[PDB]
């Protein structure tokens, strides 16, 4: 009854397009095939309400930034995603972030922060950063592992329930 | 614009994907990732192109579309083929296709010939691509050879990791002078070892390894073979044989790596060129292992530099990422790109003008053999042991105990599955 | 101009007294250098005299495919510029292609380069006009691709001379090397990994991947390190791999002026209809540059190799 | 008492013992009960499979009497045991075609019930012409012939072109055209008709009637493709 | 003759025919002379796949039998299809058993083949073990375990590690052991030792048996593995 339109973006590689096979079919993808641009559907009860999630993963490749803009534009809330060993992925959330608030010409915006891929050894990014970085948007943080799935649904479902809050 | 000659795909249910538009790639295969998934499959799908719903092949080239956005449907037409389960008693060696265990009872598709135990059925392949019992018994059926002896004669020629000469020693043997010429003294050592081990190998489809020769640099001394190599008779004269003796050929290849499986032997160079045809009969594997003269050494490591046609290297061989590719699977993709060069008579990706396209394009997982130029007679049991072979994660293809049995299986049942099909049993079957 | 149809008709000169080219007329002088696949020998002719470079490639191809090989390679015979490397004749024989060339006494500029540890810049910009002027003479005069270009191919003499080769005049050659064993590395630009030759920008950018590596003494994939930069075993497929996904590789900050390096990137674009043609290099800054420059090449190349001063 | 040997002939069945099956269905069908769908449907895969497995058997055993003509009197033991095959090859195919001749054919109110009869008449008499050499192979073709045209008409006029009793006529039709009286563009040109009449005539099938139909036709697919070339 | 029964049984064997075959080598046996190790073979193989198929159908009785969970008479027929079907094993493993206490295992020069009749013995007390419930399954559970350590006695003595017919010998005996006398501690102690015996001599595997010897190991990994649980 009720359709969410989620984008997910954030740098190149930083596993994007793994949480999102993750929530719809359960799969861990090991390859890397860069996005251009992908859009799913999935339907899910969330909070007890049937929820038809349209999912629109973006590319992290700045040079498809113009199609990553048409499906932003369309979004409503958004999972920004940084890996745990890739500073340069977690300091360009704020890029990210200004993007959001450029095509959306506003600055209340649902937004989740994801810290991916933290079933790596050798972390590098640590969790004071990270939920520093959320606190300083006013957003939750979410760690998450697409090959592990941990985190993968908490990061889908809480950003559904940051748009209910929205609305 | 064309922004990497990219096609916009349309797919069901309101989603959308880019494919790359590269020379030489069908549609069904751009987009074959995209739908599985989806879990579609094209053959269950149809394809159109803007222009204002046009329909497109599947195996159009996707090159000529660069720029084009593309739509995929479903029509809900033919649901592929449903398996055709029928509960069979295996009074054969026979293994489950996804257990890869032994299997005395079990079901068997009739139609794609898998089989699986009655525990298994919830790993069932869903579509047709064309407390229990313990098992028991089943049924019954100084290497160095010094100066002055090798009479090297003639100059036959240069591979990968050495040049090959006709000698004479005590008969025809072949010498190969290895392109290692200055080992360290631990790389000889690792060299010897080796040796001592292939010293230990007499099979019938194996060449005999018959020492070295430390004196004059160092000498690979093999059984020198009359006739000529696989590649010479499939791709020099073309001269095709009947499906016969391509499956002898095959069931012979997979006995002679069986044996070097058994006994921890992984060849790391399983090809045509290495697969002689000794008097026209019997099948003779050579080059194997000496893991230790190939990638020269530095020091005390063996870093795998990676050296071999590779046309016959497995994506996880390509990589090399991983600390030790040449396992027994890869040799198993070695031995599945001979099935498609045996069966079809070209060597895969014969629409390819590039050798770094292809190493790029297979180690990435985006390029494989191509199953749509095969014969049109060929059991779909036999291709279905093919695409097995081929698959790019190495932990899903079979080992040589399954892949000889299941060529043997199909080999006796191969004159009287060549006659028209006819009307099969119905469903009979329920879980 | 002058001087090099002087050579070119001297050259045409000593090639009509070469007529059919039998395996027997050749006695070998001098190994040149050998690859994966083929085998250079500096020779003489004995029914003309001429002193010539052979190189042999063993092939396991079929003999029509074969013949349409040797039958393909004749185009050569029309290539006749100051920047691609003189063609006598090729054939077939004793289970091996042969190709004729001239000799070029200085060798290959990946020779070169492992005598000089590096190439200066001004020296680099005359290779990057030669290396343009017979790209262009590839594409316009007879609509074919060098596909190859490299250090191995590149080519120089004691005559200040550097001409193209091993480009691919021969579809089907190529389609038999398709079948070669894998090599240590690739110049093989971004595209060409997932698609199919963007024309002759395809080339450029393995000019630019070779101009640095001569810049550098270093092969460029992946760049130096943060330390091994101020000093002035990946796999294959991983090269690749950063080929496809990675950003391209630089010159260092300051060694270098800012017109080669902006040449450079230019030349090493991902986007090769960003990157730069033949036309936008030949009227770029550096080229201009390095053009006005009178720069003794022939000299410097004698003096690298370890050869007396010529002229 | 119907009942209980029906699920004897399931029983049977399921442990793979296909005499039993059928001799449990001959005795069934001797009395002349009414006999529904899946009652005949267990007699047809009994009866399938019981002569199936001796065909695979003789076509084994010819294959090996074919193998070396140049040596001595193997061979002669060879054919007297390929002799013995077929002695208990055709009579079974007797007791079948004597068992429709009895109550099949004239215990029979639903067409399609007579096509599938007539189809399986036709199907042990193909069986039969095979081994079956000189004259008697005519006499014996003869009669699949009539066979399957008496049941063609039926399956066109009373049943629609994508019902899979049609179709697995059709198909058995075409193998008898091909591999009995080798008329390859014939068999090519009726499995054509029957698969573009199948694909003029589809999505109205019943919800059971989507795994049947479909192996029939791609079973026609393959052989339209091995044909081909 | 006897190559010429030799060569028949063969064929029957490609045939898929499994009456013919042990017909001819019961005829064969009949004869009282001693085989040779080929003609051994195919006597196992034939008195293997016809007790074979009424285990698997045996096997497939038994649970409908335990499936239905009813009350009608359904029951009561699959219980006397159920002892037809152990009536017809119990024949077939007494005709082996007279066939082989009778002219082979009195009369066997060879202690490999001493060994290989014995385990076809214990095999064969096995297999009615399992099936025979009550008074009599004492009997020959014993008579099995006699078979089984006078077997393992000489291939412990007089065996090497890694033939094919010691480890098949300790692998039925750690099945009988499992599956008969429910003791899977000792089981597993006697699959640990073999295993680990057919691992010290792995470099001496000739031509002659590497399949066999592999797939031995392999299946005794997958039951300890299963046993391990
Ligand atoms: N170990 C691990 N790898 C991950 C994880 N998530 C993604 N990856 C890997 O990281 C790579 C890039 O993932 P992908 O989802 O394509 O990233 P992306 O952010 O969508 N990239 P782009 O912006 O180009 O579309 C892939 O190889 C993928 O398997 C994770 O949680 N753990
Ligand atoms: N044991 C052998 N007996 C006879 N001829 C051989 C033997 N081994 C190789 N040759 C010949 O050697 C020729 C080329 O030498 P090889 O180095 O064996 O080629 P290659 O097999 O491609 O090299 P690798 O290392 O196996 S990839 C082949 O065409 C064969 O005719
Ligand atoms: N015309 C020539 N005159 C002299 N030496 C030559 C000539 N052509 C090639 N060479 C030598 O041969 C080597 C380059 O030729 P190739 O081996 O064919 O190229 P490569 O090094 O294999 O790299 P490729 O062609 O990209 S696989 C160098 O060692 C050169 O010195
Ligand atoms: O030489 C080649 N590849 O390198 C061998 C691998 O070691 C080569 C590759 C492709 C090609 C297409 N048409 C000719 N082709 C080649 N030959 C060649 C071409 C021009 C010249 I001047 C001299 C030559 F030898
Ligand atoms: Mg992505
Ligand atoms: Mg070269
Ligand atoms: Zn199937
Ligand atoms: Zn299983």
């Amino acid at each position: 009854m009720t359709e969410y339109k989620l984008v997910v973006v954030g740098a190149g590689g930083v596993g994007k397009s793994a949480l999102t096979i993750q929530l719809i079919q359960n799969h861990f993808v090991d390859e890397y095939d860069p996005t251009i641009e992908d859009s799913y559907r999935k339907q899910v009860v969330i909070d007890g309400e049937t929820c038809l999630l349209d999912i629109l993963d973006t590319a992290g490749q700045e040079e498809y930034s113009a199609m990553r803009d048409q499906y932003m534009r369309t979004g409503e809330g958004f999972l920004c995603v940084f890996a745990i060993n890739n500073t340069k992925s977690f300091e360009d959330i704020h890029h990210y972030r200004e993007q959001i608030k450029r095509v959306k010409d506003s600055e209340d915006v649902p937004m989740v922060l994801v810290g991916n891929k933290c079933d790596l050894p050798s972390r590098t990014v640590d969790t004071k950063q990270a939920q520093d970085l959320a606190r300083s948007y006013g957003i939750p943080f979410i760690e998450t592992s697409a090959k592990t799935r941990q985190g993968v649904d908490d990061a889908f479902y809480t950003l559904v329930r940051e748009i209910r809050k929205h609305k | 614009s064309p922004q990497k000659p990219i096609v916009r795909v349309f797919l069901p249910n309101k989603q959308r994907t880019v494919v790359p538009a590269r020379c030489g790639v069908t549609v069904r295969d751009s987009l074959k990732k995209a739908l599985m998934m989806r879990g579609l499959i094209p053959e269950c799908c149809a394809v159109y192109r803007i222009q204002e719903k046009k329909p497109i092949g599947w195996d159009t080239d996707i090159s000529w579309l660069t720029g084009e956005e593309l739509h995929v449907e479903v029509l809900e037409n033919v649901p592929l083929t449903t398996h055709n389960f029928v509960r069979k008693t295996f009074f054969t060696l026979a293994f489950c296709d996804f257990c890869r265990k032994l299997l005395f009872q079990g079901f068997r598709c009739q139609t794609c010939g898998y089989k699986f135990h009655q525990r298994c059925s919830t790993e069932v392949p869903l579509m047709c691509v064309n407390r229990d019992r313990s098992s028991s018994a089943p049924n019954v059926h100084d290497w160095e050879i010094p100066d002055g002896q090798i009479t090297v004669g003639q100059r036959i020629g240069s591979g990968s990791f050495g040049t090959v000469y006709k000698g004479k020693w005590h008969g025809d043997v072949a010498v190969k002078m290895l392109n290692v010429t200055a080992p360290t003294p631990q790389q000889l050592q690792a060299f010897k070892n080796e040796v001592g081990v292939l010293r230990k190998t007499r099979h019938v489809n194996i060449l005999l390894f018959m020492g070295y020769s430390t004196k004059p640099q160092l000498a690979i001394v093999t059984q020198w073979c009359e006739g000529s190599s696989l590649y010479h008779h499939l791709h020099i004269i073309e001269t095709k044989f009947e499906m016969i003796k391509l499956i002898d050929i095959a069931r012979q290849t997979a006995q002679g790596m069986d044996y070097l499986h058994a006994k921890s032997i992984i060849h790391r160079d399983l090809k045509s060129n290495n697969i002689f045809l000794h008097e026209d009969l019997t099948v003779k594997i050579g080059d194997f292992g000496l893991a230790t003269v190939k990638s020269r050494w530095s020091g005390s490591h063996q870093f795998e530099q990676l050296s071999g046609s590779i046309l016959w290297m497995a994506p996880e061989v390509i990589r090399m990422q991983d600390k030790n590719p040449y396992s027994f699977q890869s040799d198993v993709y070695a031995f599945g790109i001979v099935l498609y060069e045996l069966m079809t008579g070209q060597l895969p990706y014969s629409n390819i003008n590039n050798r770094d396209q292809i190493i790029f394009m297979v180690g990435r997982g985006y390029l494989s053999p191509d199953l749509s130029k095969v014969r049109s007679n060929c059991p779909k049991a036999m291709k279905r042991l093919m695409a097995e072979c081929l698959k790019k994660k190495r932990d899903e293809r079979p080992l040589f105990p399954q892949i000889l049995a299941s060529i043997e299986l199909l080999a006796r049942s191969l004159p009287k599955i060549h006659r028209s099909a006819s009307e099969p049993s119905l469903n009979r079957a329920g879980f | 101009d002058e001087q090099q149809r002087k050579r070119l008709e001297a050259f045409l000169t000593q090639k009509q007294k070469v007529g059919e080219l039998k395996d027997d007329d050749f006695e070998k002088i001098s190994e040149l250098g050998a690859g994966n696949g083929g085998v250079v020998f500096k020779v003489s002719h004995k029914p003309s005299g001429l002193v010539m470079a052979r190189k042999l490639i063993h092939l396991e191809i079929k003999p029509a495919i074969r013949n349409q090989i040797i039958r393909e390679l004749q185009v050569l015979h029309e290539c006749n510029s100051p920047y691609i490397v003189g063609f006598y004749g090729a054939f077939y024989s004793d289970g091996e292609i042969s190709i004729c060339m001239e000799h070029m006494d200085g060798g290959s500029l990946d020779q070169v380069l492992k005598k000089a540890g590096r190439i200066p810049e001004q020296i680099l910009g005359k290779v990057s006009i030669a290396v343009i002027k017979g790209l262009t003479y590839l594409r316009e005069k007879h609509k074919i691709m060098h596909r190859d270009v490299k250090p191995s191919n590149i080519l120089v003499n004691s005559r200040g001379e550097i001409k193209l080769c091993d480009f691919g005049v021969s579809g089907q050659l190529i389609d038999a090397m398709a079948n070669a064993f894998v090599g240590t590395r690739s110049y093989m630009s971004p595209e060409r990994l997932q698609g199919t030759h963007y024309s002759v920008q395809s080339d450029i950018w393995s000019m630019g991947l070779s101009l640095v590596e001569m810049a550098v003494g270093r092969y460029p994939i992946p760049p130096p390190d943060a330390k091994e930069l101020e000093l002035m075993p990946m796999a294959i497929f991983e090269l690749l791999d950063y080929i496809v996904n990675e950003p391209p590789p630089k010159l260092p900050s300051g060694v270098f002026s800012l017109e080669f390096q902006d040449f450079v990137n230019k030349c090493l674009i991902k986007n090769p209809a960003e990157r730069a043609d033949l036309k936008q290099l030949m009227v770029h800054a550096f080229i201009k540059r390095s053009d006005a420059e009178e720069v003794d090449f022939a000299g410097w190349l004698c003096s690298t190799i370890g050869l007396n001063q010529p002229s | 008492d119907k009942e209980e040997l029906v699920q004897r002939a399931k029983l049977a069945e399921q442990a793979e013992r296909y005499d039993d099956m059928a001799a449990a269905m001959k005795e069934v069908t001797e009395t002349g009960v009414e006999l529904s769908n899946e009652e005949r449907n267990l007699l047809s895969v009994a009866y399938k499979n019981v002569v199936g497995a001796r065909r695979s058997s003789w076509r084994v055993i010819s294959s090996i009497e074919q193998k070396t003509e140049g040596s001595e009197r193997k061979q002669q033991m060879a054919k007297e045991y390929r002799v013995k095959v077929e002695k208990e090859l055709r009579e079974i195919c007797y007791d079948v075609l004597g068992l429709l001749d009895k109550h099949l054919i004239p215990k029979a109110s639903n067409p399609e019930s007579k096509v599938f009869y007539l189809k399986m008449k036709g199907d042990y008499y193909r069986y039969l012409a095979e081994v079956a050499t000189g004259e008697t192979r005519n006499s014996v073709v003869e009669d699949s012939q009539k066979a399957y045209q008496d049941a063609f008409e039926i399956s066109k006029a009373k049943m629609q072109p994508t019902h899979p009793i049609r179709l697995g006529l059709a198909l058995n039709f075409s193998v008898f055209y091909y591999e009995i009286l080798n008329s390859p563009d014939k068999a090519c040109q009726l499995a054509k008709q029957a698969f573009d009449d199948a694909i003029a005539e589809l999505d109205t099938l019943n919800e059971d009637s989507y795994k049947d139909s479909t192996l029939i036709m791609q079973l026609l697919r393959d052989n339209l493709t091995l044909w081909t070339s």
